[PDB]
C-alpha cells in the first residue's frame, strides 16, 4: 500500500499499488487506491481502506457543492482545512494517512494529512506500509523542476522499490498526472514478466450430488 | 377561523371546506371484483402539452400489494403517499410480513385526524380510494376522508359528480364480477361521469391487482385500454 | 397559517400564482435528443454584469433549473436543491434522477404551505436534464404539485405564449431545430424585440453535461 | 440454568421447561414456577434466563402483542410474532443486557404449526427441535433419534419421557418436575409431569 | 468474534453469476442448532445479497436493507440496479461506524439490454472491494481465496459455472469446522434462476 | 370591552379573565362547612335527579388525604384535577416530612396552581382539616385569595346560607351542636326534602385526627331532629 | 379556549353539542352482565362490515360504545387501549372499568384545559368490570365529567330515549329480558330496521356479539306490542 | 438479616431479627426490619439497609395514592409489580436488596418476593437475607399449613434461633408479626433463647 | 483522584427521660498531621434539636448548612418549629438524594420533642435512620460504643445503677471521651458537651489531652 507523491515543474504526480490485504492474505490483485476529488485535484490515502471511502466521497461531493456555489475551480487548501475539523473529533475513531494535491490558482501543492490531525505542505512524500521503501529511492533521485516524463519514471521507480522491498504491496502500479488541462489514469509497468503461468482445471460435468433443484423462470 | 375552533352547529370549518375542496377535483372509481380490485382515474388536462404516455398522477403505488387512487389536492397527495409508503415499510421492518390494508388506513387516517385536532395547521385536502389484497380477508377497498372517518366499500366514486357516478354502481354492479367484466363495468361509470359517451383514451387511467399468488399488480398503457374501449362500443353497459 | 376558503381553494396559493404570472418569461421545450430552456433576461441597464445575475443554474452535471418568480428566492431553493443532489449522491454513487429530485423539492415547497407562520414560495421552477430513462422537463407550482411537461412557459402572459407551442411543435424535433422555435416563442411573442444577447439558453446538449450557451453562441441563432 | 425443550411436529407443537426457580447458587425459591407467557392467539411464548429479566421481557412482549391483537380484531400471525420479539431483543441489546433465551411457538391457518428458536443475541430461526440453557447439551441429541416424520401428538410425550428421564440421570442439577404446553388442534392444555 | 460461523462466495461467469452459502447456524462456536438458515436474500429480481457473520445482524441488516430498498424501489417504476445498490451498503455500514454490525456482505447481480457480472465485497466497516472476478467473505475466507484461485476460469458456461462453484464450496466446507452442512447455491441467468441445495458433509 | 387576552388588566385596576370565572362558581351545588372548637363538619347536596345513576359514583366531598377533606363547586371536571393535584403534593409531603401537611401550607399550594400564567380553574373549594393547632377551615377562589373561614358556603345557593350562618354560629358549639346547624342551613336553601340520600355530610374529629364519611345510616339519626 | 363573560365555556358547550349530531347508543346494567346497544346506518349494497364502527373492545373485559365523531374515536381508543395495557404491565392486573373511565375522562379534560387544542367532540360510555366481580357502566362527556349508571344513552335525541328508560327499568333482569329492554330503545330510528341496531352481550368477563338471527326474533315482537 | 414468611390457614407470620452489621462490627441492634407499607401490606427489608428502606417507604407514597385515587384497597400483586419495575432503573447501579411483601388483598393471602434484578416470585415459604438458608431449612423440616397460631408462632422463633446461632450475620432481638384478616398483631423481642438448655455446658 | 477522605473525629450520644447528651471533639485532622485544634462538629438547628457528624468537612459544612436551609424554609412556611421525628425523616431523603455519590459523613440527631421524650437518631452514610438510646459515630466508633453498651443495656446478673441523673451522666461522657483520646489517634482535645434539657441547650466545654 505504498503511495508516492511528488511535484514536477507544473503538475503533481501521484502513484500507488493496487493490492489490498487483511494481514495474512491478499484481498484483491486490483483495487485502485487513487481517487477523483475533482478535475484538477486528485486524492490517494492509506491506512484503513474502510474509513477512506467516507472521507473521499464525502470530500468529493462537498468540494463539488462548493464548486457549484461559486464559479472558479476549487482550491487545494480548502479541502485539507475541512478534514481536520472532522478528523480531530474522531481522533481515535477515524484513522487515515491521505496524500492529495493538484493545480489551482497557486502552485501545485501536495498536502500530507496524518490520522491524529496533523497536516503540512510537502514537495515529495510517501505514505503507506512500505512508505519507507518508497521514500528511500525518492530522496536519492529527486531533482527540482523536473519534467513530467522526468517525474513519471521517478514515481514508477518509487513504487517499484516499494513493491519488491515490501510485503504489504504488490500487483500493478497506477499513476496520475494532475495538470491544469486534464488528468490521466494510466497503469504502466503491469509486471508482465510472467515467471510462471497458471493452469486452471475446468471440472467435468457429471453432477455435484444435488438433492434439490427448485428451478424458477421469473422474467 | 382556525381549525381548533368548533362551530355552534357542531361541525367544523376547515375540515368542512376540505370535504368540498375535493368535490372540485377529478373523479376516481373503486371496484371489487371476484379476481382482484380495480381502480379508475381522470387525468385533468390543463393542456395537450403533458407527456400523456409515461405518467399519471391519479393512481399511485403504496406497496407491492397495496395501491391507492388519489383524488383531491395533487400537491398534498404526495405527502401522504410519502407517509403511507413508510408505514407500509415500517410494518415490514417490525413484523417481517406484509401490512394489511385495515391496519394501514388506521395508520394513515390518524395522520389526518392529528391535523384536524391540534397544531393550528390546515387539514389535508385529500381523500383516496386505497385497496389491496391480504391473507386475512382477501381483497379490500377502503375510503378515507379529510376528517379520517374511513369506511370499507365495494365501489366508490369520489371526486367530481359523485352522487351520479355512485348511482351507476348501485344497479350495474354484481356480487360476482370477473376481471374483464369488471373493467367494462368500471369503464362506463368513468365515462358518463364527465357527461360524455366515450372516453377519448388520452384521458382516464385504470389499475388492477388480481393476485395470482404473487400480487402482479399491473397498471395500464394507452394501448391496452384501447381494447377495453372498443369492447364498450359493442356491449354498452349504459347510463340507466 | 395559509388556511382554506369556503370555495374550497387556498387563497394564499392563488395569490402566489399571480406573482409568477407577472415575472420574466421562462420557457422550456423537450426534444428527442436533449431538452432546452430559455429565459428573457430583462436587462435594466449596462451596469449589471450578465455573468453575475443569471436565470439558469445547475444542480449537478446533468440537471438544469430555471427560475420564474421572486429573485430573492432564487437562491434558498437552489441551496436545498444542490443539497439534495449531494445527499442522494453520497449514498447512491450514481447520478440523481430527475423524478427523484423533483419529488423532494416538491415536498420542500409543500412544507412551506402547511406550516404555521410561513409564506409560500413565490416562484415556479423548471427542472430539466438528461436521465437514464430519456429526457425530462418538469415544472414546480408554488402549491407543491409538479407536472411532467413536454413544452411549457410559466412567465408573464403564458395563456397566449403557450399558443405558439400548441401549434408550432412536433413530437420529433431536434435540439438545434427547437432553438429557433423557442426564440420565436420569445421574440415574436411580446415586447423585447431587441433580442441581442439578452436571452439565457441552457441545453442538455445530446447526453453531454449541461452547457450554458454563451452570448456569441446564441448570436449564431439570433440572426433568424 | 434451565432447560427449554421444544419440538415441532406436523400438526402439533409441544414445549417443555423446568419448573425450578433458582435464586442464587444455593437455594430454590419455589417449585412449579411460571416461565410460559400464554397469548390469546394460540401462541405460547417460553422464556429462559435470569428470573428478573425473564419476567419483564415476558410481560413487555405479552401486552405488546395483546395490544396489537386488539388494535385490529385479527390475531397476530405466528411468523410475524417470532420476528417481532426478535426485533425487541435486538433493540434491547445495545443499551441493556437482557440475558434471556426464548422459544416462540404458535399456530396459524396460513402455514400450519410453527416453532422458532432464539438466543441471548437475536438469532431467530425456524426449526423443528432445539433447546436452551445448559440442559440443551444433553437433550438436543436425543430428539434426533426419535424424530420420524408424521409424528402423532401422543408420540412426543413419550419422547419427553425418554428425554426428561435422561436429564434426571446425566445432568448436573437433576430436574425432576417438568411442565408441558401441548398445542394440539387449537387447544393448549398443560400436562405438567414430574420425573 | 469467531461466533456463529458462515461463508458466502460469489462467482462471475460469462453472462451469469452465482452465489453460495452454508446453512449451519451455530448457537455457540462449536454447536449446531439449525441447518436451514439461508444466507442469501432476494433483494430484487437482479440483485442478490449474501450476508455472513453474526445472526444478530444478518437478519437485522436484511430487514434494514429491505426497508431501504423497497422504499426506494417504489419511487420509480423501474427496478434498482446494482451500481446504486452497492454504494448504499457502504453507506449503511459507515453510518453504523461505531456500531456492532458484524456482517461481511456480498452483493452480486447484473449491472444492466446488456448484462454484466458485477460482484462486490465488503468489510465490517464498509470498504467497497470492487471485483469483476470471483468474490468471497465470511469466517472461512482464508480457505476460499486459494480455493477459488486455482479453480477459476475467466468466462464459463451457465452449467459449467455451477460445477466450479460446487467444488469450490464443498472442498472448503469440509475443511472448516464451524461453517457446517448445507450449501444453497444460486446460479442465475438473465431469464432463469436456479436454486440448488448441494449434499455436503453432514459433520 | 377588553376580553381577547388572558392577562390583560383594566383601567380601574382589575383582572378580566379571572373575574369571568368568579360567576362560574355560582352554578354548582351548594355546600357549607363549619369549623368548631372540636373539629370540622362539612355538608353538600346530591343532585341525583335522574334515578338511573349509581348515586355513589358522583360525590361532592372528596378527600385530599386522611386528615384533610374538602368540598367542590363550579366545573366538576376541573375540580377533580385540583383535587388530584392536592392528593399528590399532600401525599408527597408525607414522604418527605413524616408529619401531616398543614392546611395553611396546603391551601397555598392549591391556589398557586390556579396561577397558570391555558385558563384559570373555575372552582372554589372548602378545604378543612385538623392537621395541627386544632381544626382549620379554608375557602379558596379562582383568583387565589385564600381566606380562612369559620363557617362559609359555596354553591348556587351560597347567598342564603351566608346570612344564616351569621345568625347561628356560636364559638362554643360541639359536633352534635353544629351537626344540626349544618342541616338547618341546608333545609332553608333546598328544592327537595332533607332525606337520607341528598345530604352527604362528613367530619374530621380532633381526637382520631382522621375524617369519616357519615353513611346513610348515621345521617338518618341526625336529619330527623327537626331544627 | 377561554371563558365566557357570564361564566360558561364556548369551546366546551360547542363540543358538547357536537355529539348530539351522531348515532345513538344505549347501555344497560344487570346482575352479572351488561348488554349494550347502538343504532347505526349504512348505504345498501356497499360498506359490508362498517369496519366495526361501534362496540370497540379495550381488554378482555371492557367494552366501549362511543357516540359522536366517528373519526375522533380512533385517537381516543388508541390512547385508551394503550393505557389499558400499560396498567396491566405496571400493576399486573387487568385494568378495571373504574380506571379506564377515570382515564378517558382525564384525556378529554386534558384537551379543554390546554390551549390551542380542539376538544374531543365525542361522548362515550364504558361497560366493564371492577376489581371484584361487579359491573358498573360508566359514561363520559366531552366536558370531562363522568358518572356511573344503571342505564344510560347518548347521541341524537338522547333525552327522549333516556326518559323512557327511566320508567320501565327493573332492578335485576334476565339475559333476554335485559336485551328486550335495550331493544325497546328503537325510539330514535324509525321502522326499527334489523340492519341498523347492533347489540353485544358482555357476560362472564368475555365479550360476544349478538347474531341478526335472534335479533329478528326480538325486533319483530315490538311491533305487536304497541296495540 | 434473616426474614420469614409462612401463609397458614390463618394469616402469614412474618418474623425477622434486628442486627445491622457492617463488615466485622455490629452497627446497631434496633433496626426495624418490618415496614408497614399500608394498613394491610407490610414489607420486609434485607441486605442493604438504606438501599431499600427508601424504596420501601417510597412504595408507601405510590400505595397511599392509589388508596385515595381509587378509594379501594390495592392488591399485593400490584404492590409487588411496582417494586419490580422501579428496580430495573437501578439494576446495574450497584444496589442490593431483597424484599418480601405480604398482605391480604381481595383474594387470599398473597405474598411476593422482590429483589434487585426483579425476581417477582410468589409462593408460601419465603425467606431472604444473609443467614436465610438456615431458616429456609427448619421451616421445610416442620411445615404443615394447618398450624394454629399458638403452636406456629413458636416455629418462627425457633426458625430464627436456629438461623441466628449458626450464622454470624443476624442476631439481636427477634421480632415476629402475624398478619390478621384486617390488620396485623405483634410480638416484640426475645433477645436470648435457651430452647435446648438446662445450664450445663456449651453444645457444638 | 479519590474524592473521599476522613478528617477523623467522634460524637457521643446518650439519652434518659428529658435529656440528651451530645459531645464531640474539635480536632480537624488532615491526612496524618493535625491542622487545627478548633473546628466545631455540632451545630444547633432549633432550640431543642442539634446535629453531630464526623466525616470529611466538605460533606459536613455543606450538609449542616443545607439542613439549615431546608429547616429555615420550613419554619417560615408553617410557623411551627419542627420536631425530631420530622427532622429525622428530612435527613433520610437528603442523604438518599445522592445515592450514586454518598455524603461521606455519618450523622447524629439528638433532641426532645414531647414533654420529656429524649430521643436520639443515628444512622450510616447512606440514609437508613434508626432510633437508638445511645450511639457513637466517627473515628472512635468502635472504641466508645462498647463502653456505653455497659451502661444502658446490661449483661451483669445484678442490674447495677438503675437510676441515671443528668449530673453523674455528664461526667460519664467526659470519662468516655477521655478514654478515647488515649486509645484512639483522631480523637481530639477540645470537647463540647452539649446537653439538651427541657428549656434549652448548653455549651459546656472541656479541654482534653493535647496529643
Amino acid at each position: 500500500t505504498t503511495i508516492c507523491g511528488l511535484v514536477c515543474q507544473n503538475a503533481v504526480i501521484l502513484g500507488a499499488d493496487t493490492r489490498a490485504t487483511e494481514g495474512p492474505i491478499v484481498a484483491d490483485k486490483n483495487c485502485s487506491k487513487l481517487h477523483y476529488i475533482s478535475k484538477n485535484i486528485w486524492c490517494a490515502g492509506a491506512g484503513v481502506a474502510g474509513d477512506l471511502e467516507h472521507t473521499t466521497l464525502w470530500l468529493q461531493h462537498n468540494v463539488e457543492l462548493h464548486r457549484l456555489n461559486t464559479n472558479t475551480q476549487p482550491r487545494v487548501s480548502m479541502c485539507v482545512s475541512r478534514l481536520t475539523q472532522e478528523l480531530f473529533k474522531y481522533q481515535g475513531y477515524k484513522v487515515c494517512a491521505i496524500v492529495l494535491g493538484g493545480v489551482d490558482v497557486n502552485g501545485p501543492q501536495l498536502y500530507g494529512i496524518h490520522p491524529h490531525g496533523s497536516s503540512c505542505l510537502l514537495p515529495f512524500t510517501a505514505l503507506g506500509s512500505g512508505s519507507l521503501n518508497a521514500m528511500a529511492v525518492l530522496e536519492a533521485k529527486y531533482r527540482d523542476n523536473m519534467t513530467i516524463e522526468e517525474g513519471k519514471n521517478l514515481v514508477c521507480e518509487a513504487i517499484c522499490a516499494g513493491i519488491f522491498n515490501d510485503l504489504g504491496s504488490g500487483g500493478n502500479v497506477d499513476i496520475c498526472v494532475i495538470t491544469k488541462d486534464s488528468y490521466q489514469h494510466i497503469r504502466p509497468y503491469k509486471e508482465p514478466n510472467m515467471r510462471l503461468y497458471h493452469l486452471p482445471h475446468p471440472t467435468i460435468y457429471p453432477k455435484g450430488t444435488t438433492p434439490i433443484l427448485s428451478e424458477k423462470i421469473e422474467y | 377561523s382556525r381549525t381548533t375552533t368548533f362551530s355552534p352547529e357542531g361541525r367544523l370549518y376547515q375540515v368542512e371546506y376540505a370535504l368540498e375542496a375535493i368535490n372540485n377535483a377529478s373523479i376516481t372509481i373503486g371496484l371489487i371484483t371476484k379476481d382482484g380490485v380495480i381502480l379508475g382515474a381522470d387525468k385533468v388536462f390543463i393542456s395537450k402539452l403533458i407527456d400523456k404516455a409515461n405518467n399519471y398522477e391519479k393512481i399511485y403505488k403504496i406497496d407491492k400489494h397495496i395501491f391507492c387512487g388519489v383524488a383531491g389536492l395533487n400537491a398534498d397527495a404526495n405527502i401522504l403517499i410519502n407517509q403511507s409508503r413508510l408505514y407500509a415499510q415500517r410494518y415490514l421492518y417490525n413484523y417481517n410480513e406484509v401490512q394489511p390494508v385495515s391496519q394501514l388506513v388506521v395508520q394513515i387516517c390518524d395522520i389526518k385526524q392529528s391535523y384536524t385536532q391540534y397544531g393550528g395547521l390546515r387539514p389535508y385536502g385529500v381523500s383516496f380510494l386505497i385497496g389491496g389484497y391480504d391473507t386475512k380477508d382477501g381483497y379490500q377497498l377502503y375510503h378515507t376522508d379529510p376528517s379520517g372517518n374511513y369506511s370499507g366499500w365495494f365501489a366508490t366514486a369520489i371526486g367530481t359528480n359523485n352522487l351520479t357516478a355512485s348511482s351507476v354502481l348501485k344497479q350495474e354492479w354484481k356480487n360476482d364480477m370477473t376481471l374483464e367484466e369488471g373493467l367494462l363495468l368500471a369503464l362506463k361509470t368513468l365515462a358518463k361521469s364527465t357527461d360524455t359517451e366515450i372516453p377519448k383514451s388520452e384521458k382516464i387511467e385504470l389499475a388492477y391487482l388480481t393476485n395470482k399468488d404473487g400480487e402482479v399488480y399491473q397498471k395500464y398503457l394507452t394501448e391496452k385500454e384501447i381494447e377495453e374501449l372498443i369492447k364498450l362500443y359493442t356491449q354498452k353497459y349504459i347510463k340507466e | 397559517l395559509t388556511t382554506f376558503s369556503p370555495t374550497g381553494k387556498l387563497v394564499q396559493i392563488e395569490y402566489a400564482l399571480n406573482r409568477v404570472s407577472s415575472s420574466s418569461p421562462a420557457l422550456g421545450i423537450r426534444a428527442k435528443n436533449g431538452v432546452i430552456i430559455a429565459t428573457e433576461k430583462k436587462s435594466p441597464n449596462e451596469l449589471i454584469e450578465e455573468n453575475s445575475i443569471f436565470k439558469i443554474q445547475q444542480i449537478s452535471e446533468h440537471i438544469g433549473i430555471v427560475y420564474a418568480g421572486m429573485p430573492g428566492d432564487f437562491r434558498v431553493l437552489l441551496k436545498r436543491a444542490r443539497k439534495e443532489a449531494i445527499r442522494y449522491s453520497l449514498q447512491y454513487g450514481s447520478e440523481i434522477l430527475v423524478k427523484e429530485l423533483v419529488k423532494i423539492i416538491a415536498s420542500i415547497v409543500q412544507e412551506f404551505t402547511q406550516t404555521g407562520g410561513v409564506r409560500p414560495f413565490g416562484l415556479s421552477l423548471l427542472i430539466c436534464g438528461v436521465d437514464v430513462y430519456g429526457y425530462h422537463l418538469y415544472q414546480i407550482d408554488p402549491s407543491g404539485c409538479y407536472f411532467n411537461w413536454m413544452a411549457t412557459c410559466v412567465g408573464k402572459d403564458y395563456q397566449n405564449n403557450m399558443s405558439f407551442l400548441e401549434k408550432r411543435y412536433n413530437k420529433d424535433i431536434e435540439i438545434e431545430d427547437a432553438i429557433h422555435t423557442a426564440i420565436l416563442t420569445l421574440k415574436e411573442s411580446y415586447e423585447g424585440v431587441l433580442n441581442e444577447k439578452n436571452i439565457e439558453i441552457g441545453v442538455a446538449y445530446d447526453n453531454k453535461p449541461f452547457k450554458i450557451l454563451t452570448q456569441n453562441e446564441i448570436k449564431d441563432y439570433l440572426i433568424e | 440454568m434451565d432447560t427449554l425443550i421444544g419440538l415441532r411436529g406436523n400438526n402439533f407443537v409441544v414445549l417443555a421447561a423446568d419448573t425450578y426457580s433458582i435464586n442464587s447458587i444455593i437455594k430454590l425459591k419455589n417449585d412449579d414456577n411460571t416461565k410460559f407467557y400464554d397469548i390469546h392467539g394460540n401462541k405460547c411464548l417460553l422464556l429462559g434466563g435470569s428470573i428478573g429479566d425473564r419476567l419483564q421481557f415476558g410481560e413487555f412482549i405479552r401486552k405488546n402483542v395483546h395490544l396489537y391483537q386488539y388494535q385490529n380484531n385479527t390475531d397476530m400471525f405466528v411468523k410475524s410474532f417470532a420476528f417481532f420479539t426478535r426485533k425487541n431483543l435486538a433493540y434491547y441489546l445495545r443499551r441493556n443486557p437482557f440475558e434471556v433465551n426464548c422459544l416462540i411457538a404458535g399456530y396459524d391457518k396460513k402455514d400450519g404449526y410453527q416453532l422458532y428458536w432464539c438466543d441471548y443475541l437475536s438469532n431467530m430461526d425456524s426449526v423443528n427441535k432445539g433447546a436452551h440453557g445448559y440442559g440443551a447439551y444433553l437433550v438436543s441429541a436425543i430428539l434426533d433419534k426419535y424424530y420420524h416424520e408424521n409424528l402423532t401428538v401422543d408420540e412426543a410425550l413419550d419422547i419427553f419421557k425418554l428425554c426428561f428421564e435422561e436429564l434426571k440421570k446425566r445432568f448436573l442439577l437433576t430436574q425432576i418436575n417438568y411442565e408441558l404446553r401441548i398445542m394440539y388442534d387449537n387447544k393448549v392444555e398443560t400436562q405438567y409431569v414430574t420425573v | 468474534y469467531n461466533y456463529n460461523g458462515g461463508c458466502v462466495l460469489g462467482m462471475s461467469g460469462s453472462n451469469c453469476v452465482a452465489i453460495a452459502c452454508d446453512l449451519r447456524l451455530g448457537a455457540n462456536t462449536f454447536t449446531t442448532v439449525s441447518t436451514k438458515f439461508s444466507k442469501i436474500f432476494k433483494m430484487n429480481n437482479n440483485v442478490y445479497v449474501g450476508l455472513s457473520g453474526l445472526a444478530t445482524d444478518i437478519q437485522t441488516l436484511y430487514e434494514i436493507l429491505r426497508y431501504r430498498v423497497n422504499l426506494y424501489e417504489v419511487r420509480q417504476d423501474a427496478e434498482m440496479d446494482v451500481e446504486c445498490f452497492a454504494n448504499m451498503l457502504s453507506s449503511i455500514l459507515y453510518s453504523n461506524r461505531f456500531s456492532p454490525y458484524f456482517v461481511n456482505p456480498i452483493v452480486v447481480g447484473f449491472k444492466l439490454v446488456n448484462y454484466e457480472p458485477y460482484l462486490t465485497a465488503y468489510d465490517l466497516i464498509g470498504a467497497k472491494c470492487e471485483t469483476r472476478d470471483f468474490v468471497v467473505n465470511g469466517v472461512t475466507s482464508e480457505q476460499l481465496f486459494g480455493m477459488c484461485e486455482s479453480l477459476y476460469v475467466k468466462d464459463q458456461d451457465e452449467n459449467g459455472l455451477f460445477e466450479t462453484i460446487s467444488q469450490c464450496l464443498l472442498s472448503a466446507l469440509d475443511r472448516d469446522c464451524i461453517s457446517g452442512w448445507g450449501a444453497e447455491v444460486l446460479v442465475l441467468t438473465p431469464e432463469k434462476i436456479i436454486k440448488k441445495k448441494l449434499k455436503a458433509r453432514m459433520d | 370591552e377588553y376580553d381577547r387576552g388572558v392577562n390583560t388588566f383594566s383601567p380601574e385596576g382589575r383582572l378580566f379573565q379571572v373575574e369571568y370565572a368568579l360567576g362560574a362558581i355560582k352554578l354548582g351545588s351548594t355546600a357549607v362547612g363549619i369549623c368548631v372548637n372540636d373539629g370540622v363538619i362539612l355538608a353538600s347536596e346530591r343532585r341525583i335527579s335522574s334515578t338511573l345513576i349509581e348515586k355513589d359514583s358522583v360525590e361532592k366531598l372528596l378527600s385530599i388525604d386522611d386528615h384533610i377533606g374538602c368540598a367542590m363547586s363550579g366545573l366538576m371536571a376541573d375540580a377533580r384535577t385540583l383535587i388530584d393535584y392536592a392528593r399528590v403534593e399532600c401525599n408527597h409531603y408525607k414522604f418527605i416530612y413524616n408529619e401531616n401537611i398543614n392546611i395553611k401550607s396546603c391551601v397555598e399550594l392549591i391556589s398557586e396552581l390556579a396561577l397558570d400564567f391555558s385558563r384559570p380553574f373555575g372552582v372554589a373549594l372548602l378545604i378543612g382539616g385538623v392537621d395541627k393547632n386544632g381544626p382549620c377551615l379554608w375557602y379558596t377562589e379562582p383568583s387565589g385569595t385564600n381566606t380562612r373561614f369559620s363557617a362559609a358556603s359555596i354553591g348556587s345557593a351560597q347567598e342564603g346560607a351566608e346570612l344564616l350562618l351569621q345568625e347561628n354560629y356560636k364559638k362554643d358549639m360541639t359536633f352534635e351542636q353544629a351537626e344540626i346547624l349544618a342541616l338547618t342551613v341546608l333545609r332553608q336553601v333546598m328544592e327537595d326534602k332533607l332525606s337520607t340520600s341528598n345530604v352527604e355530610i362528613c367530619a374530621i374529629k380532633k381526637s382520631d385526627q382522621t375524617f369519616y364519611k357519615y353513611n346513610t345510616d348515621d345521617i338518618s339519626r341526625i336529619i330527623d331532629v327537626l331544627p | 379556549t377561554v371563558f365566557s363573560p357570564d361564566g360558561h365555556l364556548l369551546q366546551v358547550e360547542h363540543a358538547l353539542e357536537a355529539v348530539k349530531k351522531g348515532g345513538c347508543a344505549v347501555a344497560i346494567k344487570s346482575s352479572n352482565f351488561a348488554v349494550l346497544a347502538v343504532e347505526k346506518k349504512n348505504i345498501p349494497k356497499l360498506q359490508n362490515p362498517k369496519t366495526t364502527e361501534k362496540l370497540i373492545k379495550l381488554d378482555e373485559h371492557n367494552c366501549l360504545a362511543f357516540a359522536g365523531l366517528n373519526a375522533d374515536a380512533r385517537v381516543l381508543v388508541n390512547k385508551t387501549r394503550l393505557e389499558c395495557q400499560r396498567y396491566y404491565l405496571n400493576m399486573d392486573e387487568p385494568a378495571p372499568v373504574d380506571y379506564i373511565a377515570k382515564y378517558v375522562a382525564k384525556v378529554q379534560q386534558k384537551f379543554t384545559h390546554r390551549g390551542g387544542v380542539r376538544p374531543f367532540g365525542i361522548a362515550t360510555l364504558i361497560a366493564g368490570f371492577k376489581n371484584n366481580k361487579e359491573i358498573c357502566i360508566y359514561q363520559t362527556e366531552p366536558s370531562g365529567i363522568y358518572a356511573a349508571w344503571k342505564a344510560q344513552a347518548i347521541g341524537k335525541n338522547a333525552k327522549i330515549v333516556q326518559e323512557f328508560l327511566e320508567k320501565n327499568y327493573q332492578e335485576n333482569m334476565e339475559q333476554k329480558d335485559c336485551i328486550f329492554l335495550a331493544l325497546k330503545a328503537i325510539f330514535e330510528v324509525v321502522e326499527l330496521s334489523s340492519k341498523n341496531v347492533e347489540v353485544a352481550l358482555l357476560t362472564e368477563k368475555d365479550l360476544t356479539f349478538i347474531e341478526e338471527q335472534e335479533i329478528n326474533s326480538m325486533v319483530e315482537l315490538i311491533d305487536q306490542e304497541r296495540t | 438479616t434473616t426474614t420469614l414468611a409462612f401463609k397458614f390457614k390463618d394469616g402469614i407470620i412474618v418474623a425477622v431479627d434486628s442486627r445491622a452489621s457492617m463488615g466485622s462490627f455490629i452497627s446497631s441492634q434496633n433496626v426495624e426490619k418490618i415496614i408497614e407499607i399500608n394498613k394491610n401490606i407490610l414489607g420486609t427489608m434485607a441486605g442493604g439497609a438504606a438501599d431499600c428502606l427508601y424504596w420501601e417507604k417510597y412504595l408507601g407514597k405510590i400505595i397511599k395514592i392509589y388508596e385515595l385515587r381509587n378509594n379501594e384497597k390495592i392488591s399485593v400483586r400490584a404492590a409487588s409489580t411496582i417494586l419490580s419495575n422501579i428496580l430495573y432503573q437501578y439494576k446495574g447501579y450497584g444496589l442490593c436488596c431483597g424484599i418480601i411483601l405480604s398482605g391480604y388483598d381481595h383474594t387470599g393471602f398473597n405474598m411476593f418476593y422482590v429483589d434487585d434484578s426483579g425476581k417477582k416470585v410468589e409462593g408460601n415459604l419465603f425467606s431472604c437475607g444473609s443467614g436465610s438458608t438456615y431458616a429456609y431449612s427448619i421451616l421445610d423440616s416442620a411445615y404443615d399449613y394447618n398450624l394454629n397460631l399458638d403452636q406456629a408462632v413458636e416455629l418462627a422463633r425457633n426458625a430464627i434461633y436456629h438461623a441466628t446461632f449458626r450464622d454470624g450475620g443476624s442476631g439481636g432481638k427477634v421480632r415476629v408479626f402475624h398478619i390478621h384478616k384486617n390488620g396485623y398483631d405483634k410480638i416484640i423481642e426475645g433477645e436470648d433463647v435457651f430452647d435446648l438448655h438446662y445450664h450445663y455446658t456449651n453444645p457444638e | 483522584w479519590y474524592p473521599y477522605i476522613d478528617n477523623g473525629g467522634t460524637v457521643i450520644g446518650l439519652t434518659g427521660k428529658d435529656y440528651v447528651i451530645l459531645a464531640a471533639d474539635t480536632r480537624l485532622s488532615l491526612s496524618y498531621s493535625i491542622y487545627t485544634r478548633f473546628c466545631p462538629k455540632i451545630s444547633k438547628l432549633t432550640d431543642k434539636c442539634i446535629i453531630g457528624s464526623s466525616g470529611m468537612q466538605s460533606d459536613i459544612k455543606t450538609l449542616h448548612s443545607l439542613l439549615q436551609k431546608k429547616i429555615q424554609l420550613f419554619v417560615l412556611e408553617h410557623s411551627h418549629y419542627p420536631d425530631i421525628h420530622v427532622i429525622a425523616r428530612l435527613l433520610c431523603v437528603i442523604l438518599y438524594s445522592r445515592r450514586f455519590f454518598p455524603y461521606y459523613a455519618f450523622n447524629i440527631l439528638a433532641g426532645v420533642d414531647e414533654n420529656n421524650k429524649g430521643v436520639l437518631y443515628n444512622y450510616d452514610s447512606v440514609g437508613s435512620y434508626c432510633e437508638a438510646t445511645h450511639s457513637c459515630v466517627g473515628s472512635g466508633s468502635q472504641l466508645i460504643l462498647p463502653i456505653l453498651d455497659n451502661r444502658v443495656e446490661q449483661k451483669n446478673q445484678l442490674i447495677k445503677n438503675t437510676n441515671f441523673n443528668l449530673g453523674d451522666d455528664i461526667n460519664f461522657v467526659k470519662d468516655a471521651i477521655t478514654s478515647a483520646t488515649e486509645r484512639d489517634i483522631y480523637t481530639g482535645d477540645k470537647t463540647l458537651i452539649y446537653v439538651i434539657d427541657k428549656m434549652g441547650i448548653n455549651v459546656n466545654t472541656l479541654d482534653l489531652k493535647q496529643d
